[PDB]
RNA sequence: GGCCGGGAACUCAAAGGAGACUGCCAGUGAUAAACUGGAGGAAGGUGGGGAUGACGUCAAGUCAUCAUGGCCCUUACGACCAGGGCUACACACGUGCUACAAUGGCGCAUACAAAGAGAAGCGACCUCGCGAGAGCAAGCGGACCUCAUAAAGUGCGUCGUAGUCCGGAUUGGAGUCUGCAACUCGACUCCAUGAAGUCGGAAUCGCUAGUAAUCGUGGAUCAGAAUGCCACGGUGAAUACGU
């Protein structure tokens, strides 16, 4: 029996299942060290592990497709965070304070016509 | 050191020393560096003489100084003599090569109102 | 503007030491969307300073701070066609940004080897309240020590 | 021996009408069928200009959408090939049988 | 357009069409790597001796109602104007206004 | 241009001048072909280029040899 | 090695649905419309972005895309052809790209995308060339094959404030490809030369959030010719006391 989880962020998607026991974590077929190497995404991945008790009670395996670093990061939390609510069912109220539980929904704008961006505007000149 | 009619530094690597002659660039260095045998990340100082003179016989291959100069010199008379279109304009001392001369051409040119 | 309300935006504290105001610090130093320099940059230069002072990174970064903030500061007014120079208070959050941005102007006009260097030797300078930061406040505070009769 | 149908339009509720009836027809014979598998979607965008002489940051926008449905019949009889191959189908709809 | 520049196009075509098999390879072995010493002197000579019209990129795309030679679509054969008047009348499938 | 596939030369001046140097003459060859490449066996003629207006008689000389025709009949005209 | 048997759970594909209404709790207010907070929820007060342009103004733009009253020429202001010009150069202005470096230049090694196009078309693997390319030659009218390697980033060296291992105009010599034909007047490649410029006077412009700043990718027009136009994603800030 496992626990299951899904995240989105920007344009990447995450597969997140957890079980009981020996902490340690799989993303790709690989550790976080050689994945992540960058300590504010590790810090990212482990913040709901560690606003709760469960550090080291818990394996995970998890995988992802889509985007950069950040976006990625992003999406294996929310993951986290829906598949520790489907485990436990009384941490809401903490993740939810914590501000978790929402799905961060801002997209890239699009680019217009006869603009040079999605608002930068080229140069004028009043004569 | 001094390896053709010049001088040349004592105190960088010899790739980039060697540079200094008119003649030689980024690849002829490395090929010369290379046919001779030293490593590129030595500073012309640490030398001796019998490679000096390895780098001598080396660099004796190439057209390098006088002779090069000479070549592009008989170039450019050659085709202002036979009076061409672009040796007219080696004359008028105007871009070559086609080019936008109602703005810019200021290399050719010069400052602004000669 | 004119009838709107600005809200706060929530920020990320710095990687290992939790400070905020660190981050504040890193997003002012940082240049040109690119993160991971002004981090690796103010670790470095945070780590030489606490070799250099003995003391922990958080003490040494708020005594410079502690000699560089404002107190009061002036603001311009027109009246009969002239300008007046009125002073005015100044805000805990606004002393906090005026400091750091000063102390990053001054920095990035010195000439050392590496940002790292530079950063180190003016924080230090500052500690020892001396420096282009701390004469900068000295000129901000003579400035409306002059003006104290339009208040 | 296993039929394939690819049926192409430019309007879903006529693809959906054809793609219903070639299957309850196909049924109606004996064989069996999997499901009408929905593939992606095809959008070809165009940009003009819209006035005759000078203005340059006036233009119009317009896009075609081309829908795409999949077939496969597995083990067929002698007659589901003939009716099949009889059929008949609406004036915008494209289909391709392949053997 | 003009009539006369219109009439030209069909000349074009029809000339391409014409010496379409003659050009091709009998003409083409310059590019043969073995061919010969130079058989093929002959073969740029009496290439350079067809008529200039006979070579495709002498033709130029005009929409086909007006003659108008710029702001051309291929899917269409149409220009800009013409494109738009159709498709507010109706009368290209599939196409409408595009938002996103 | 690309070698493999040789020099480029007008059939109708290659004529001319293969006419000419065979037998012997002196007067003008006309041409409007700025294009065709200058061959060795063309030394010793004069050939007027036509250049837009009238045409510019050029005499040719060794050094002249693997140009184009066209450099030596400028079009423009300038102070 | 999803490579094999298999499975229909999850990511994903495009068809029918549910959801957000000041609907609920408290206070202010004229028994009113509404306003300021809170709960629950992915989302809260027209949630983010787009299309959508009132009666009219400027004898505003277009007889050259098209159509059309009046005037004008018709052995010519109407056809056909080769070669030139629209690419000129003392000088003045508007919109852009690339710098003047160490938050960087050069070398070696290695993470992570989205959206598009392909029949006289896109073209893999193999061999030859230092290179742009050449010769044979599969697959693909395509969630199947081809275009097709993302870059900034990350690790280890080197350069040590010099007009430099910064910047890259201009010029000589060798070639490649498309095209009947690259002189005037094409794009690329190798060797050599190595300019101005050290953050820009009085003036002056854009931007309130995934925005500005920065890094790469595609498409129409097109035999060949983008730094311009229209689209796509990655990293990702500062400030708003007030009128």
């Amino acid at each position: 029996n496992q626990y299951y989880g899904t995240g989105r962020r920007k344009s990447s998607a995450a597969r997140v299942f957890i079980k009981p026991g020996n902490g340690k974590i799989v993303i790709n077929q690989r550790s976080l060290e050689q994945y992540f190497g960058r300590e504010t995404a590790r810090m990212v991945v482990r913040q709901p592990l560690e606003l709760v008790d469960m550090v080291e009670k818990l394996d995970l395996y998890i995988t992802v497709k889509g985007g950069g670093i950040s976006g990625q990061a992003g999406a294996i939390r929310h993951g986290i965070t829906r598949a520790l609510m489907e485990y436990d069912e009384s941490l809401r109220s903490e993740l939810r304070k914590a501000g978790f539980v929402t799905r961060d929904a801002r997209q890239v704008e699009r680019k217009k016509v006869g603009l040079r961006k999605a608002r930068r505007r080229p140069q004028f000149s009043k004569r | 050191a001094r390896i053709a009619g010049i001088n040349i530094p004592d105190h960088k690597h010899a790739v980039i020393a060697l540079t200094s002659i008119y003649g030689v660039g980024k690849t002829r260095s490395k090929a010369i560096l290379a046919a001779a045998g030293i490593a590129e990340d030595v500073k012309i100082s640490e030398l001796s003489e019998g490679q000096i003179d390895t780098l001598r016989d080396e660099v004796a291959k190439f057209v390098v100084e006088g002779d090069l100069r000479r070549e592009i010199s008989m170039s450019i008379k050659r085709l202002m003599d036979l009076g061409c279109y672009r040796g007219l304009r080696h004359r008028r001392g105007l871009p070559v090569r086609g080019q936008r001369t109602k703005t810019n051409a200021r290399t050719r040119k010069g400052p602004r109102k000669p | 503007p004119r009838r709107r309300v600005i809200g706060q935006r929530k920020i990320l504290p710095d990687p290992k030491f939790g400070s905020e105001l660190l981050a504040k610090f890193v997003n002012i130093l940082m240049v040109d969307g690119k993160k991971s320099t002004a981090e690796s940059i103010v670790y470095s230069a945070l780590e030489t300073l606490a070799q250099r002072s003995g003391k922990s990174e958080l003490e040494a970064f708020e005594v410079a701070l502690e000699n560089v903030r404002p107190t009061v500061e002036v603001k311009s007014r027109r009246v009969g066609g002239s300008t007046y120079q009125v002073p005015v208070e100044v805000r805990p959050v606004r002393r906090n940004a005026l400091a750091m941005r000063w102390i990053v102007e001054a920095a990035r006009k010195r000439g050392d080897k590496s940002m790292a260097l530079r950063l180190a030797n003016e924080l230090s300078d500052a500690a020892e309240n001396k420096g282009t930061a701390v004469k900068k406040r000295e000129d901000v505070h003579r400035m409306a020590e002059a003006n104290k009769a339009f208040a | 021996q296993r039929i394939r149908i690819r049926l192409k339009a430019f309007d879903h509720r006529l693809i959906d009408q054809a793609t219903a009836e070639i299957v309850e027809t196909a049924k109606r014979t004996g064989a069996q069928v999997r499901g009408p598998i929905p593939l992606p979607t095809r959008k070809e965008r165009f940009t003009v200009l819209i006035s005759p002489h000078v203005n340059k940051d006036a233009r119009d926008q317009y896009e075609i959408r081309t829908h795409l449905r999949l077939v496969d019949i597995v083990e067929p009889t002698e007659k589901t090939v003939d009716a099949l191959m009889r059929l008949d189908l609406a004036a915008g709809v494209d289909v391709q049988i392949s053997l | 357009a003009k009539q006369s520049m219109k009439a030209r196009e069909v000349k074009r075509v029809a000339l391409a069409d014409k010496y379409f098999a003659k050009r091709a390879e009998l003409k083409a072995i310059i590019s043969d790597v073995n061919a010969s010493d130079e058989d093929r002197w002959n073969a740029v000579l009496k290439l350079q001796t067809l008529p200039r019209d006979s070579s495709p990129s002498r033709q130029r795309n005009r929409c086909r109602q007006t003659g108008r030679p710029h702001g051309f679509l291929r899917k269409f054969g149409l220009s800009r104007i013409k494109v738009r008047e159709a498709a507010m009348r109706g009368e290209i499938p599939g196409l409408k206004k595009a938002s996103w | 241009r690309s070698l493999k596939k040789g020099p480029f030369i007008d059939l109708h001046l290659l004529k001319k001048v293969e006419k000419a140097v065979e037998s012997g003459d002196k007067k003008p060859l006309r041409t409007w072909s700025r294009r065709s490449t200058i061959f060795p066996n063309m030394i010793g003629l004069t050939i007027a280029v036509h250049n837009g207006r009238q045409h510019v008689p050029v005499f040719v000389t060794d050094e002249m040899v693997g140009h184009k025709l066209g450099e030596f009949a400028p079009t423009r005209t300038y102070r």
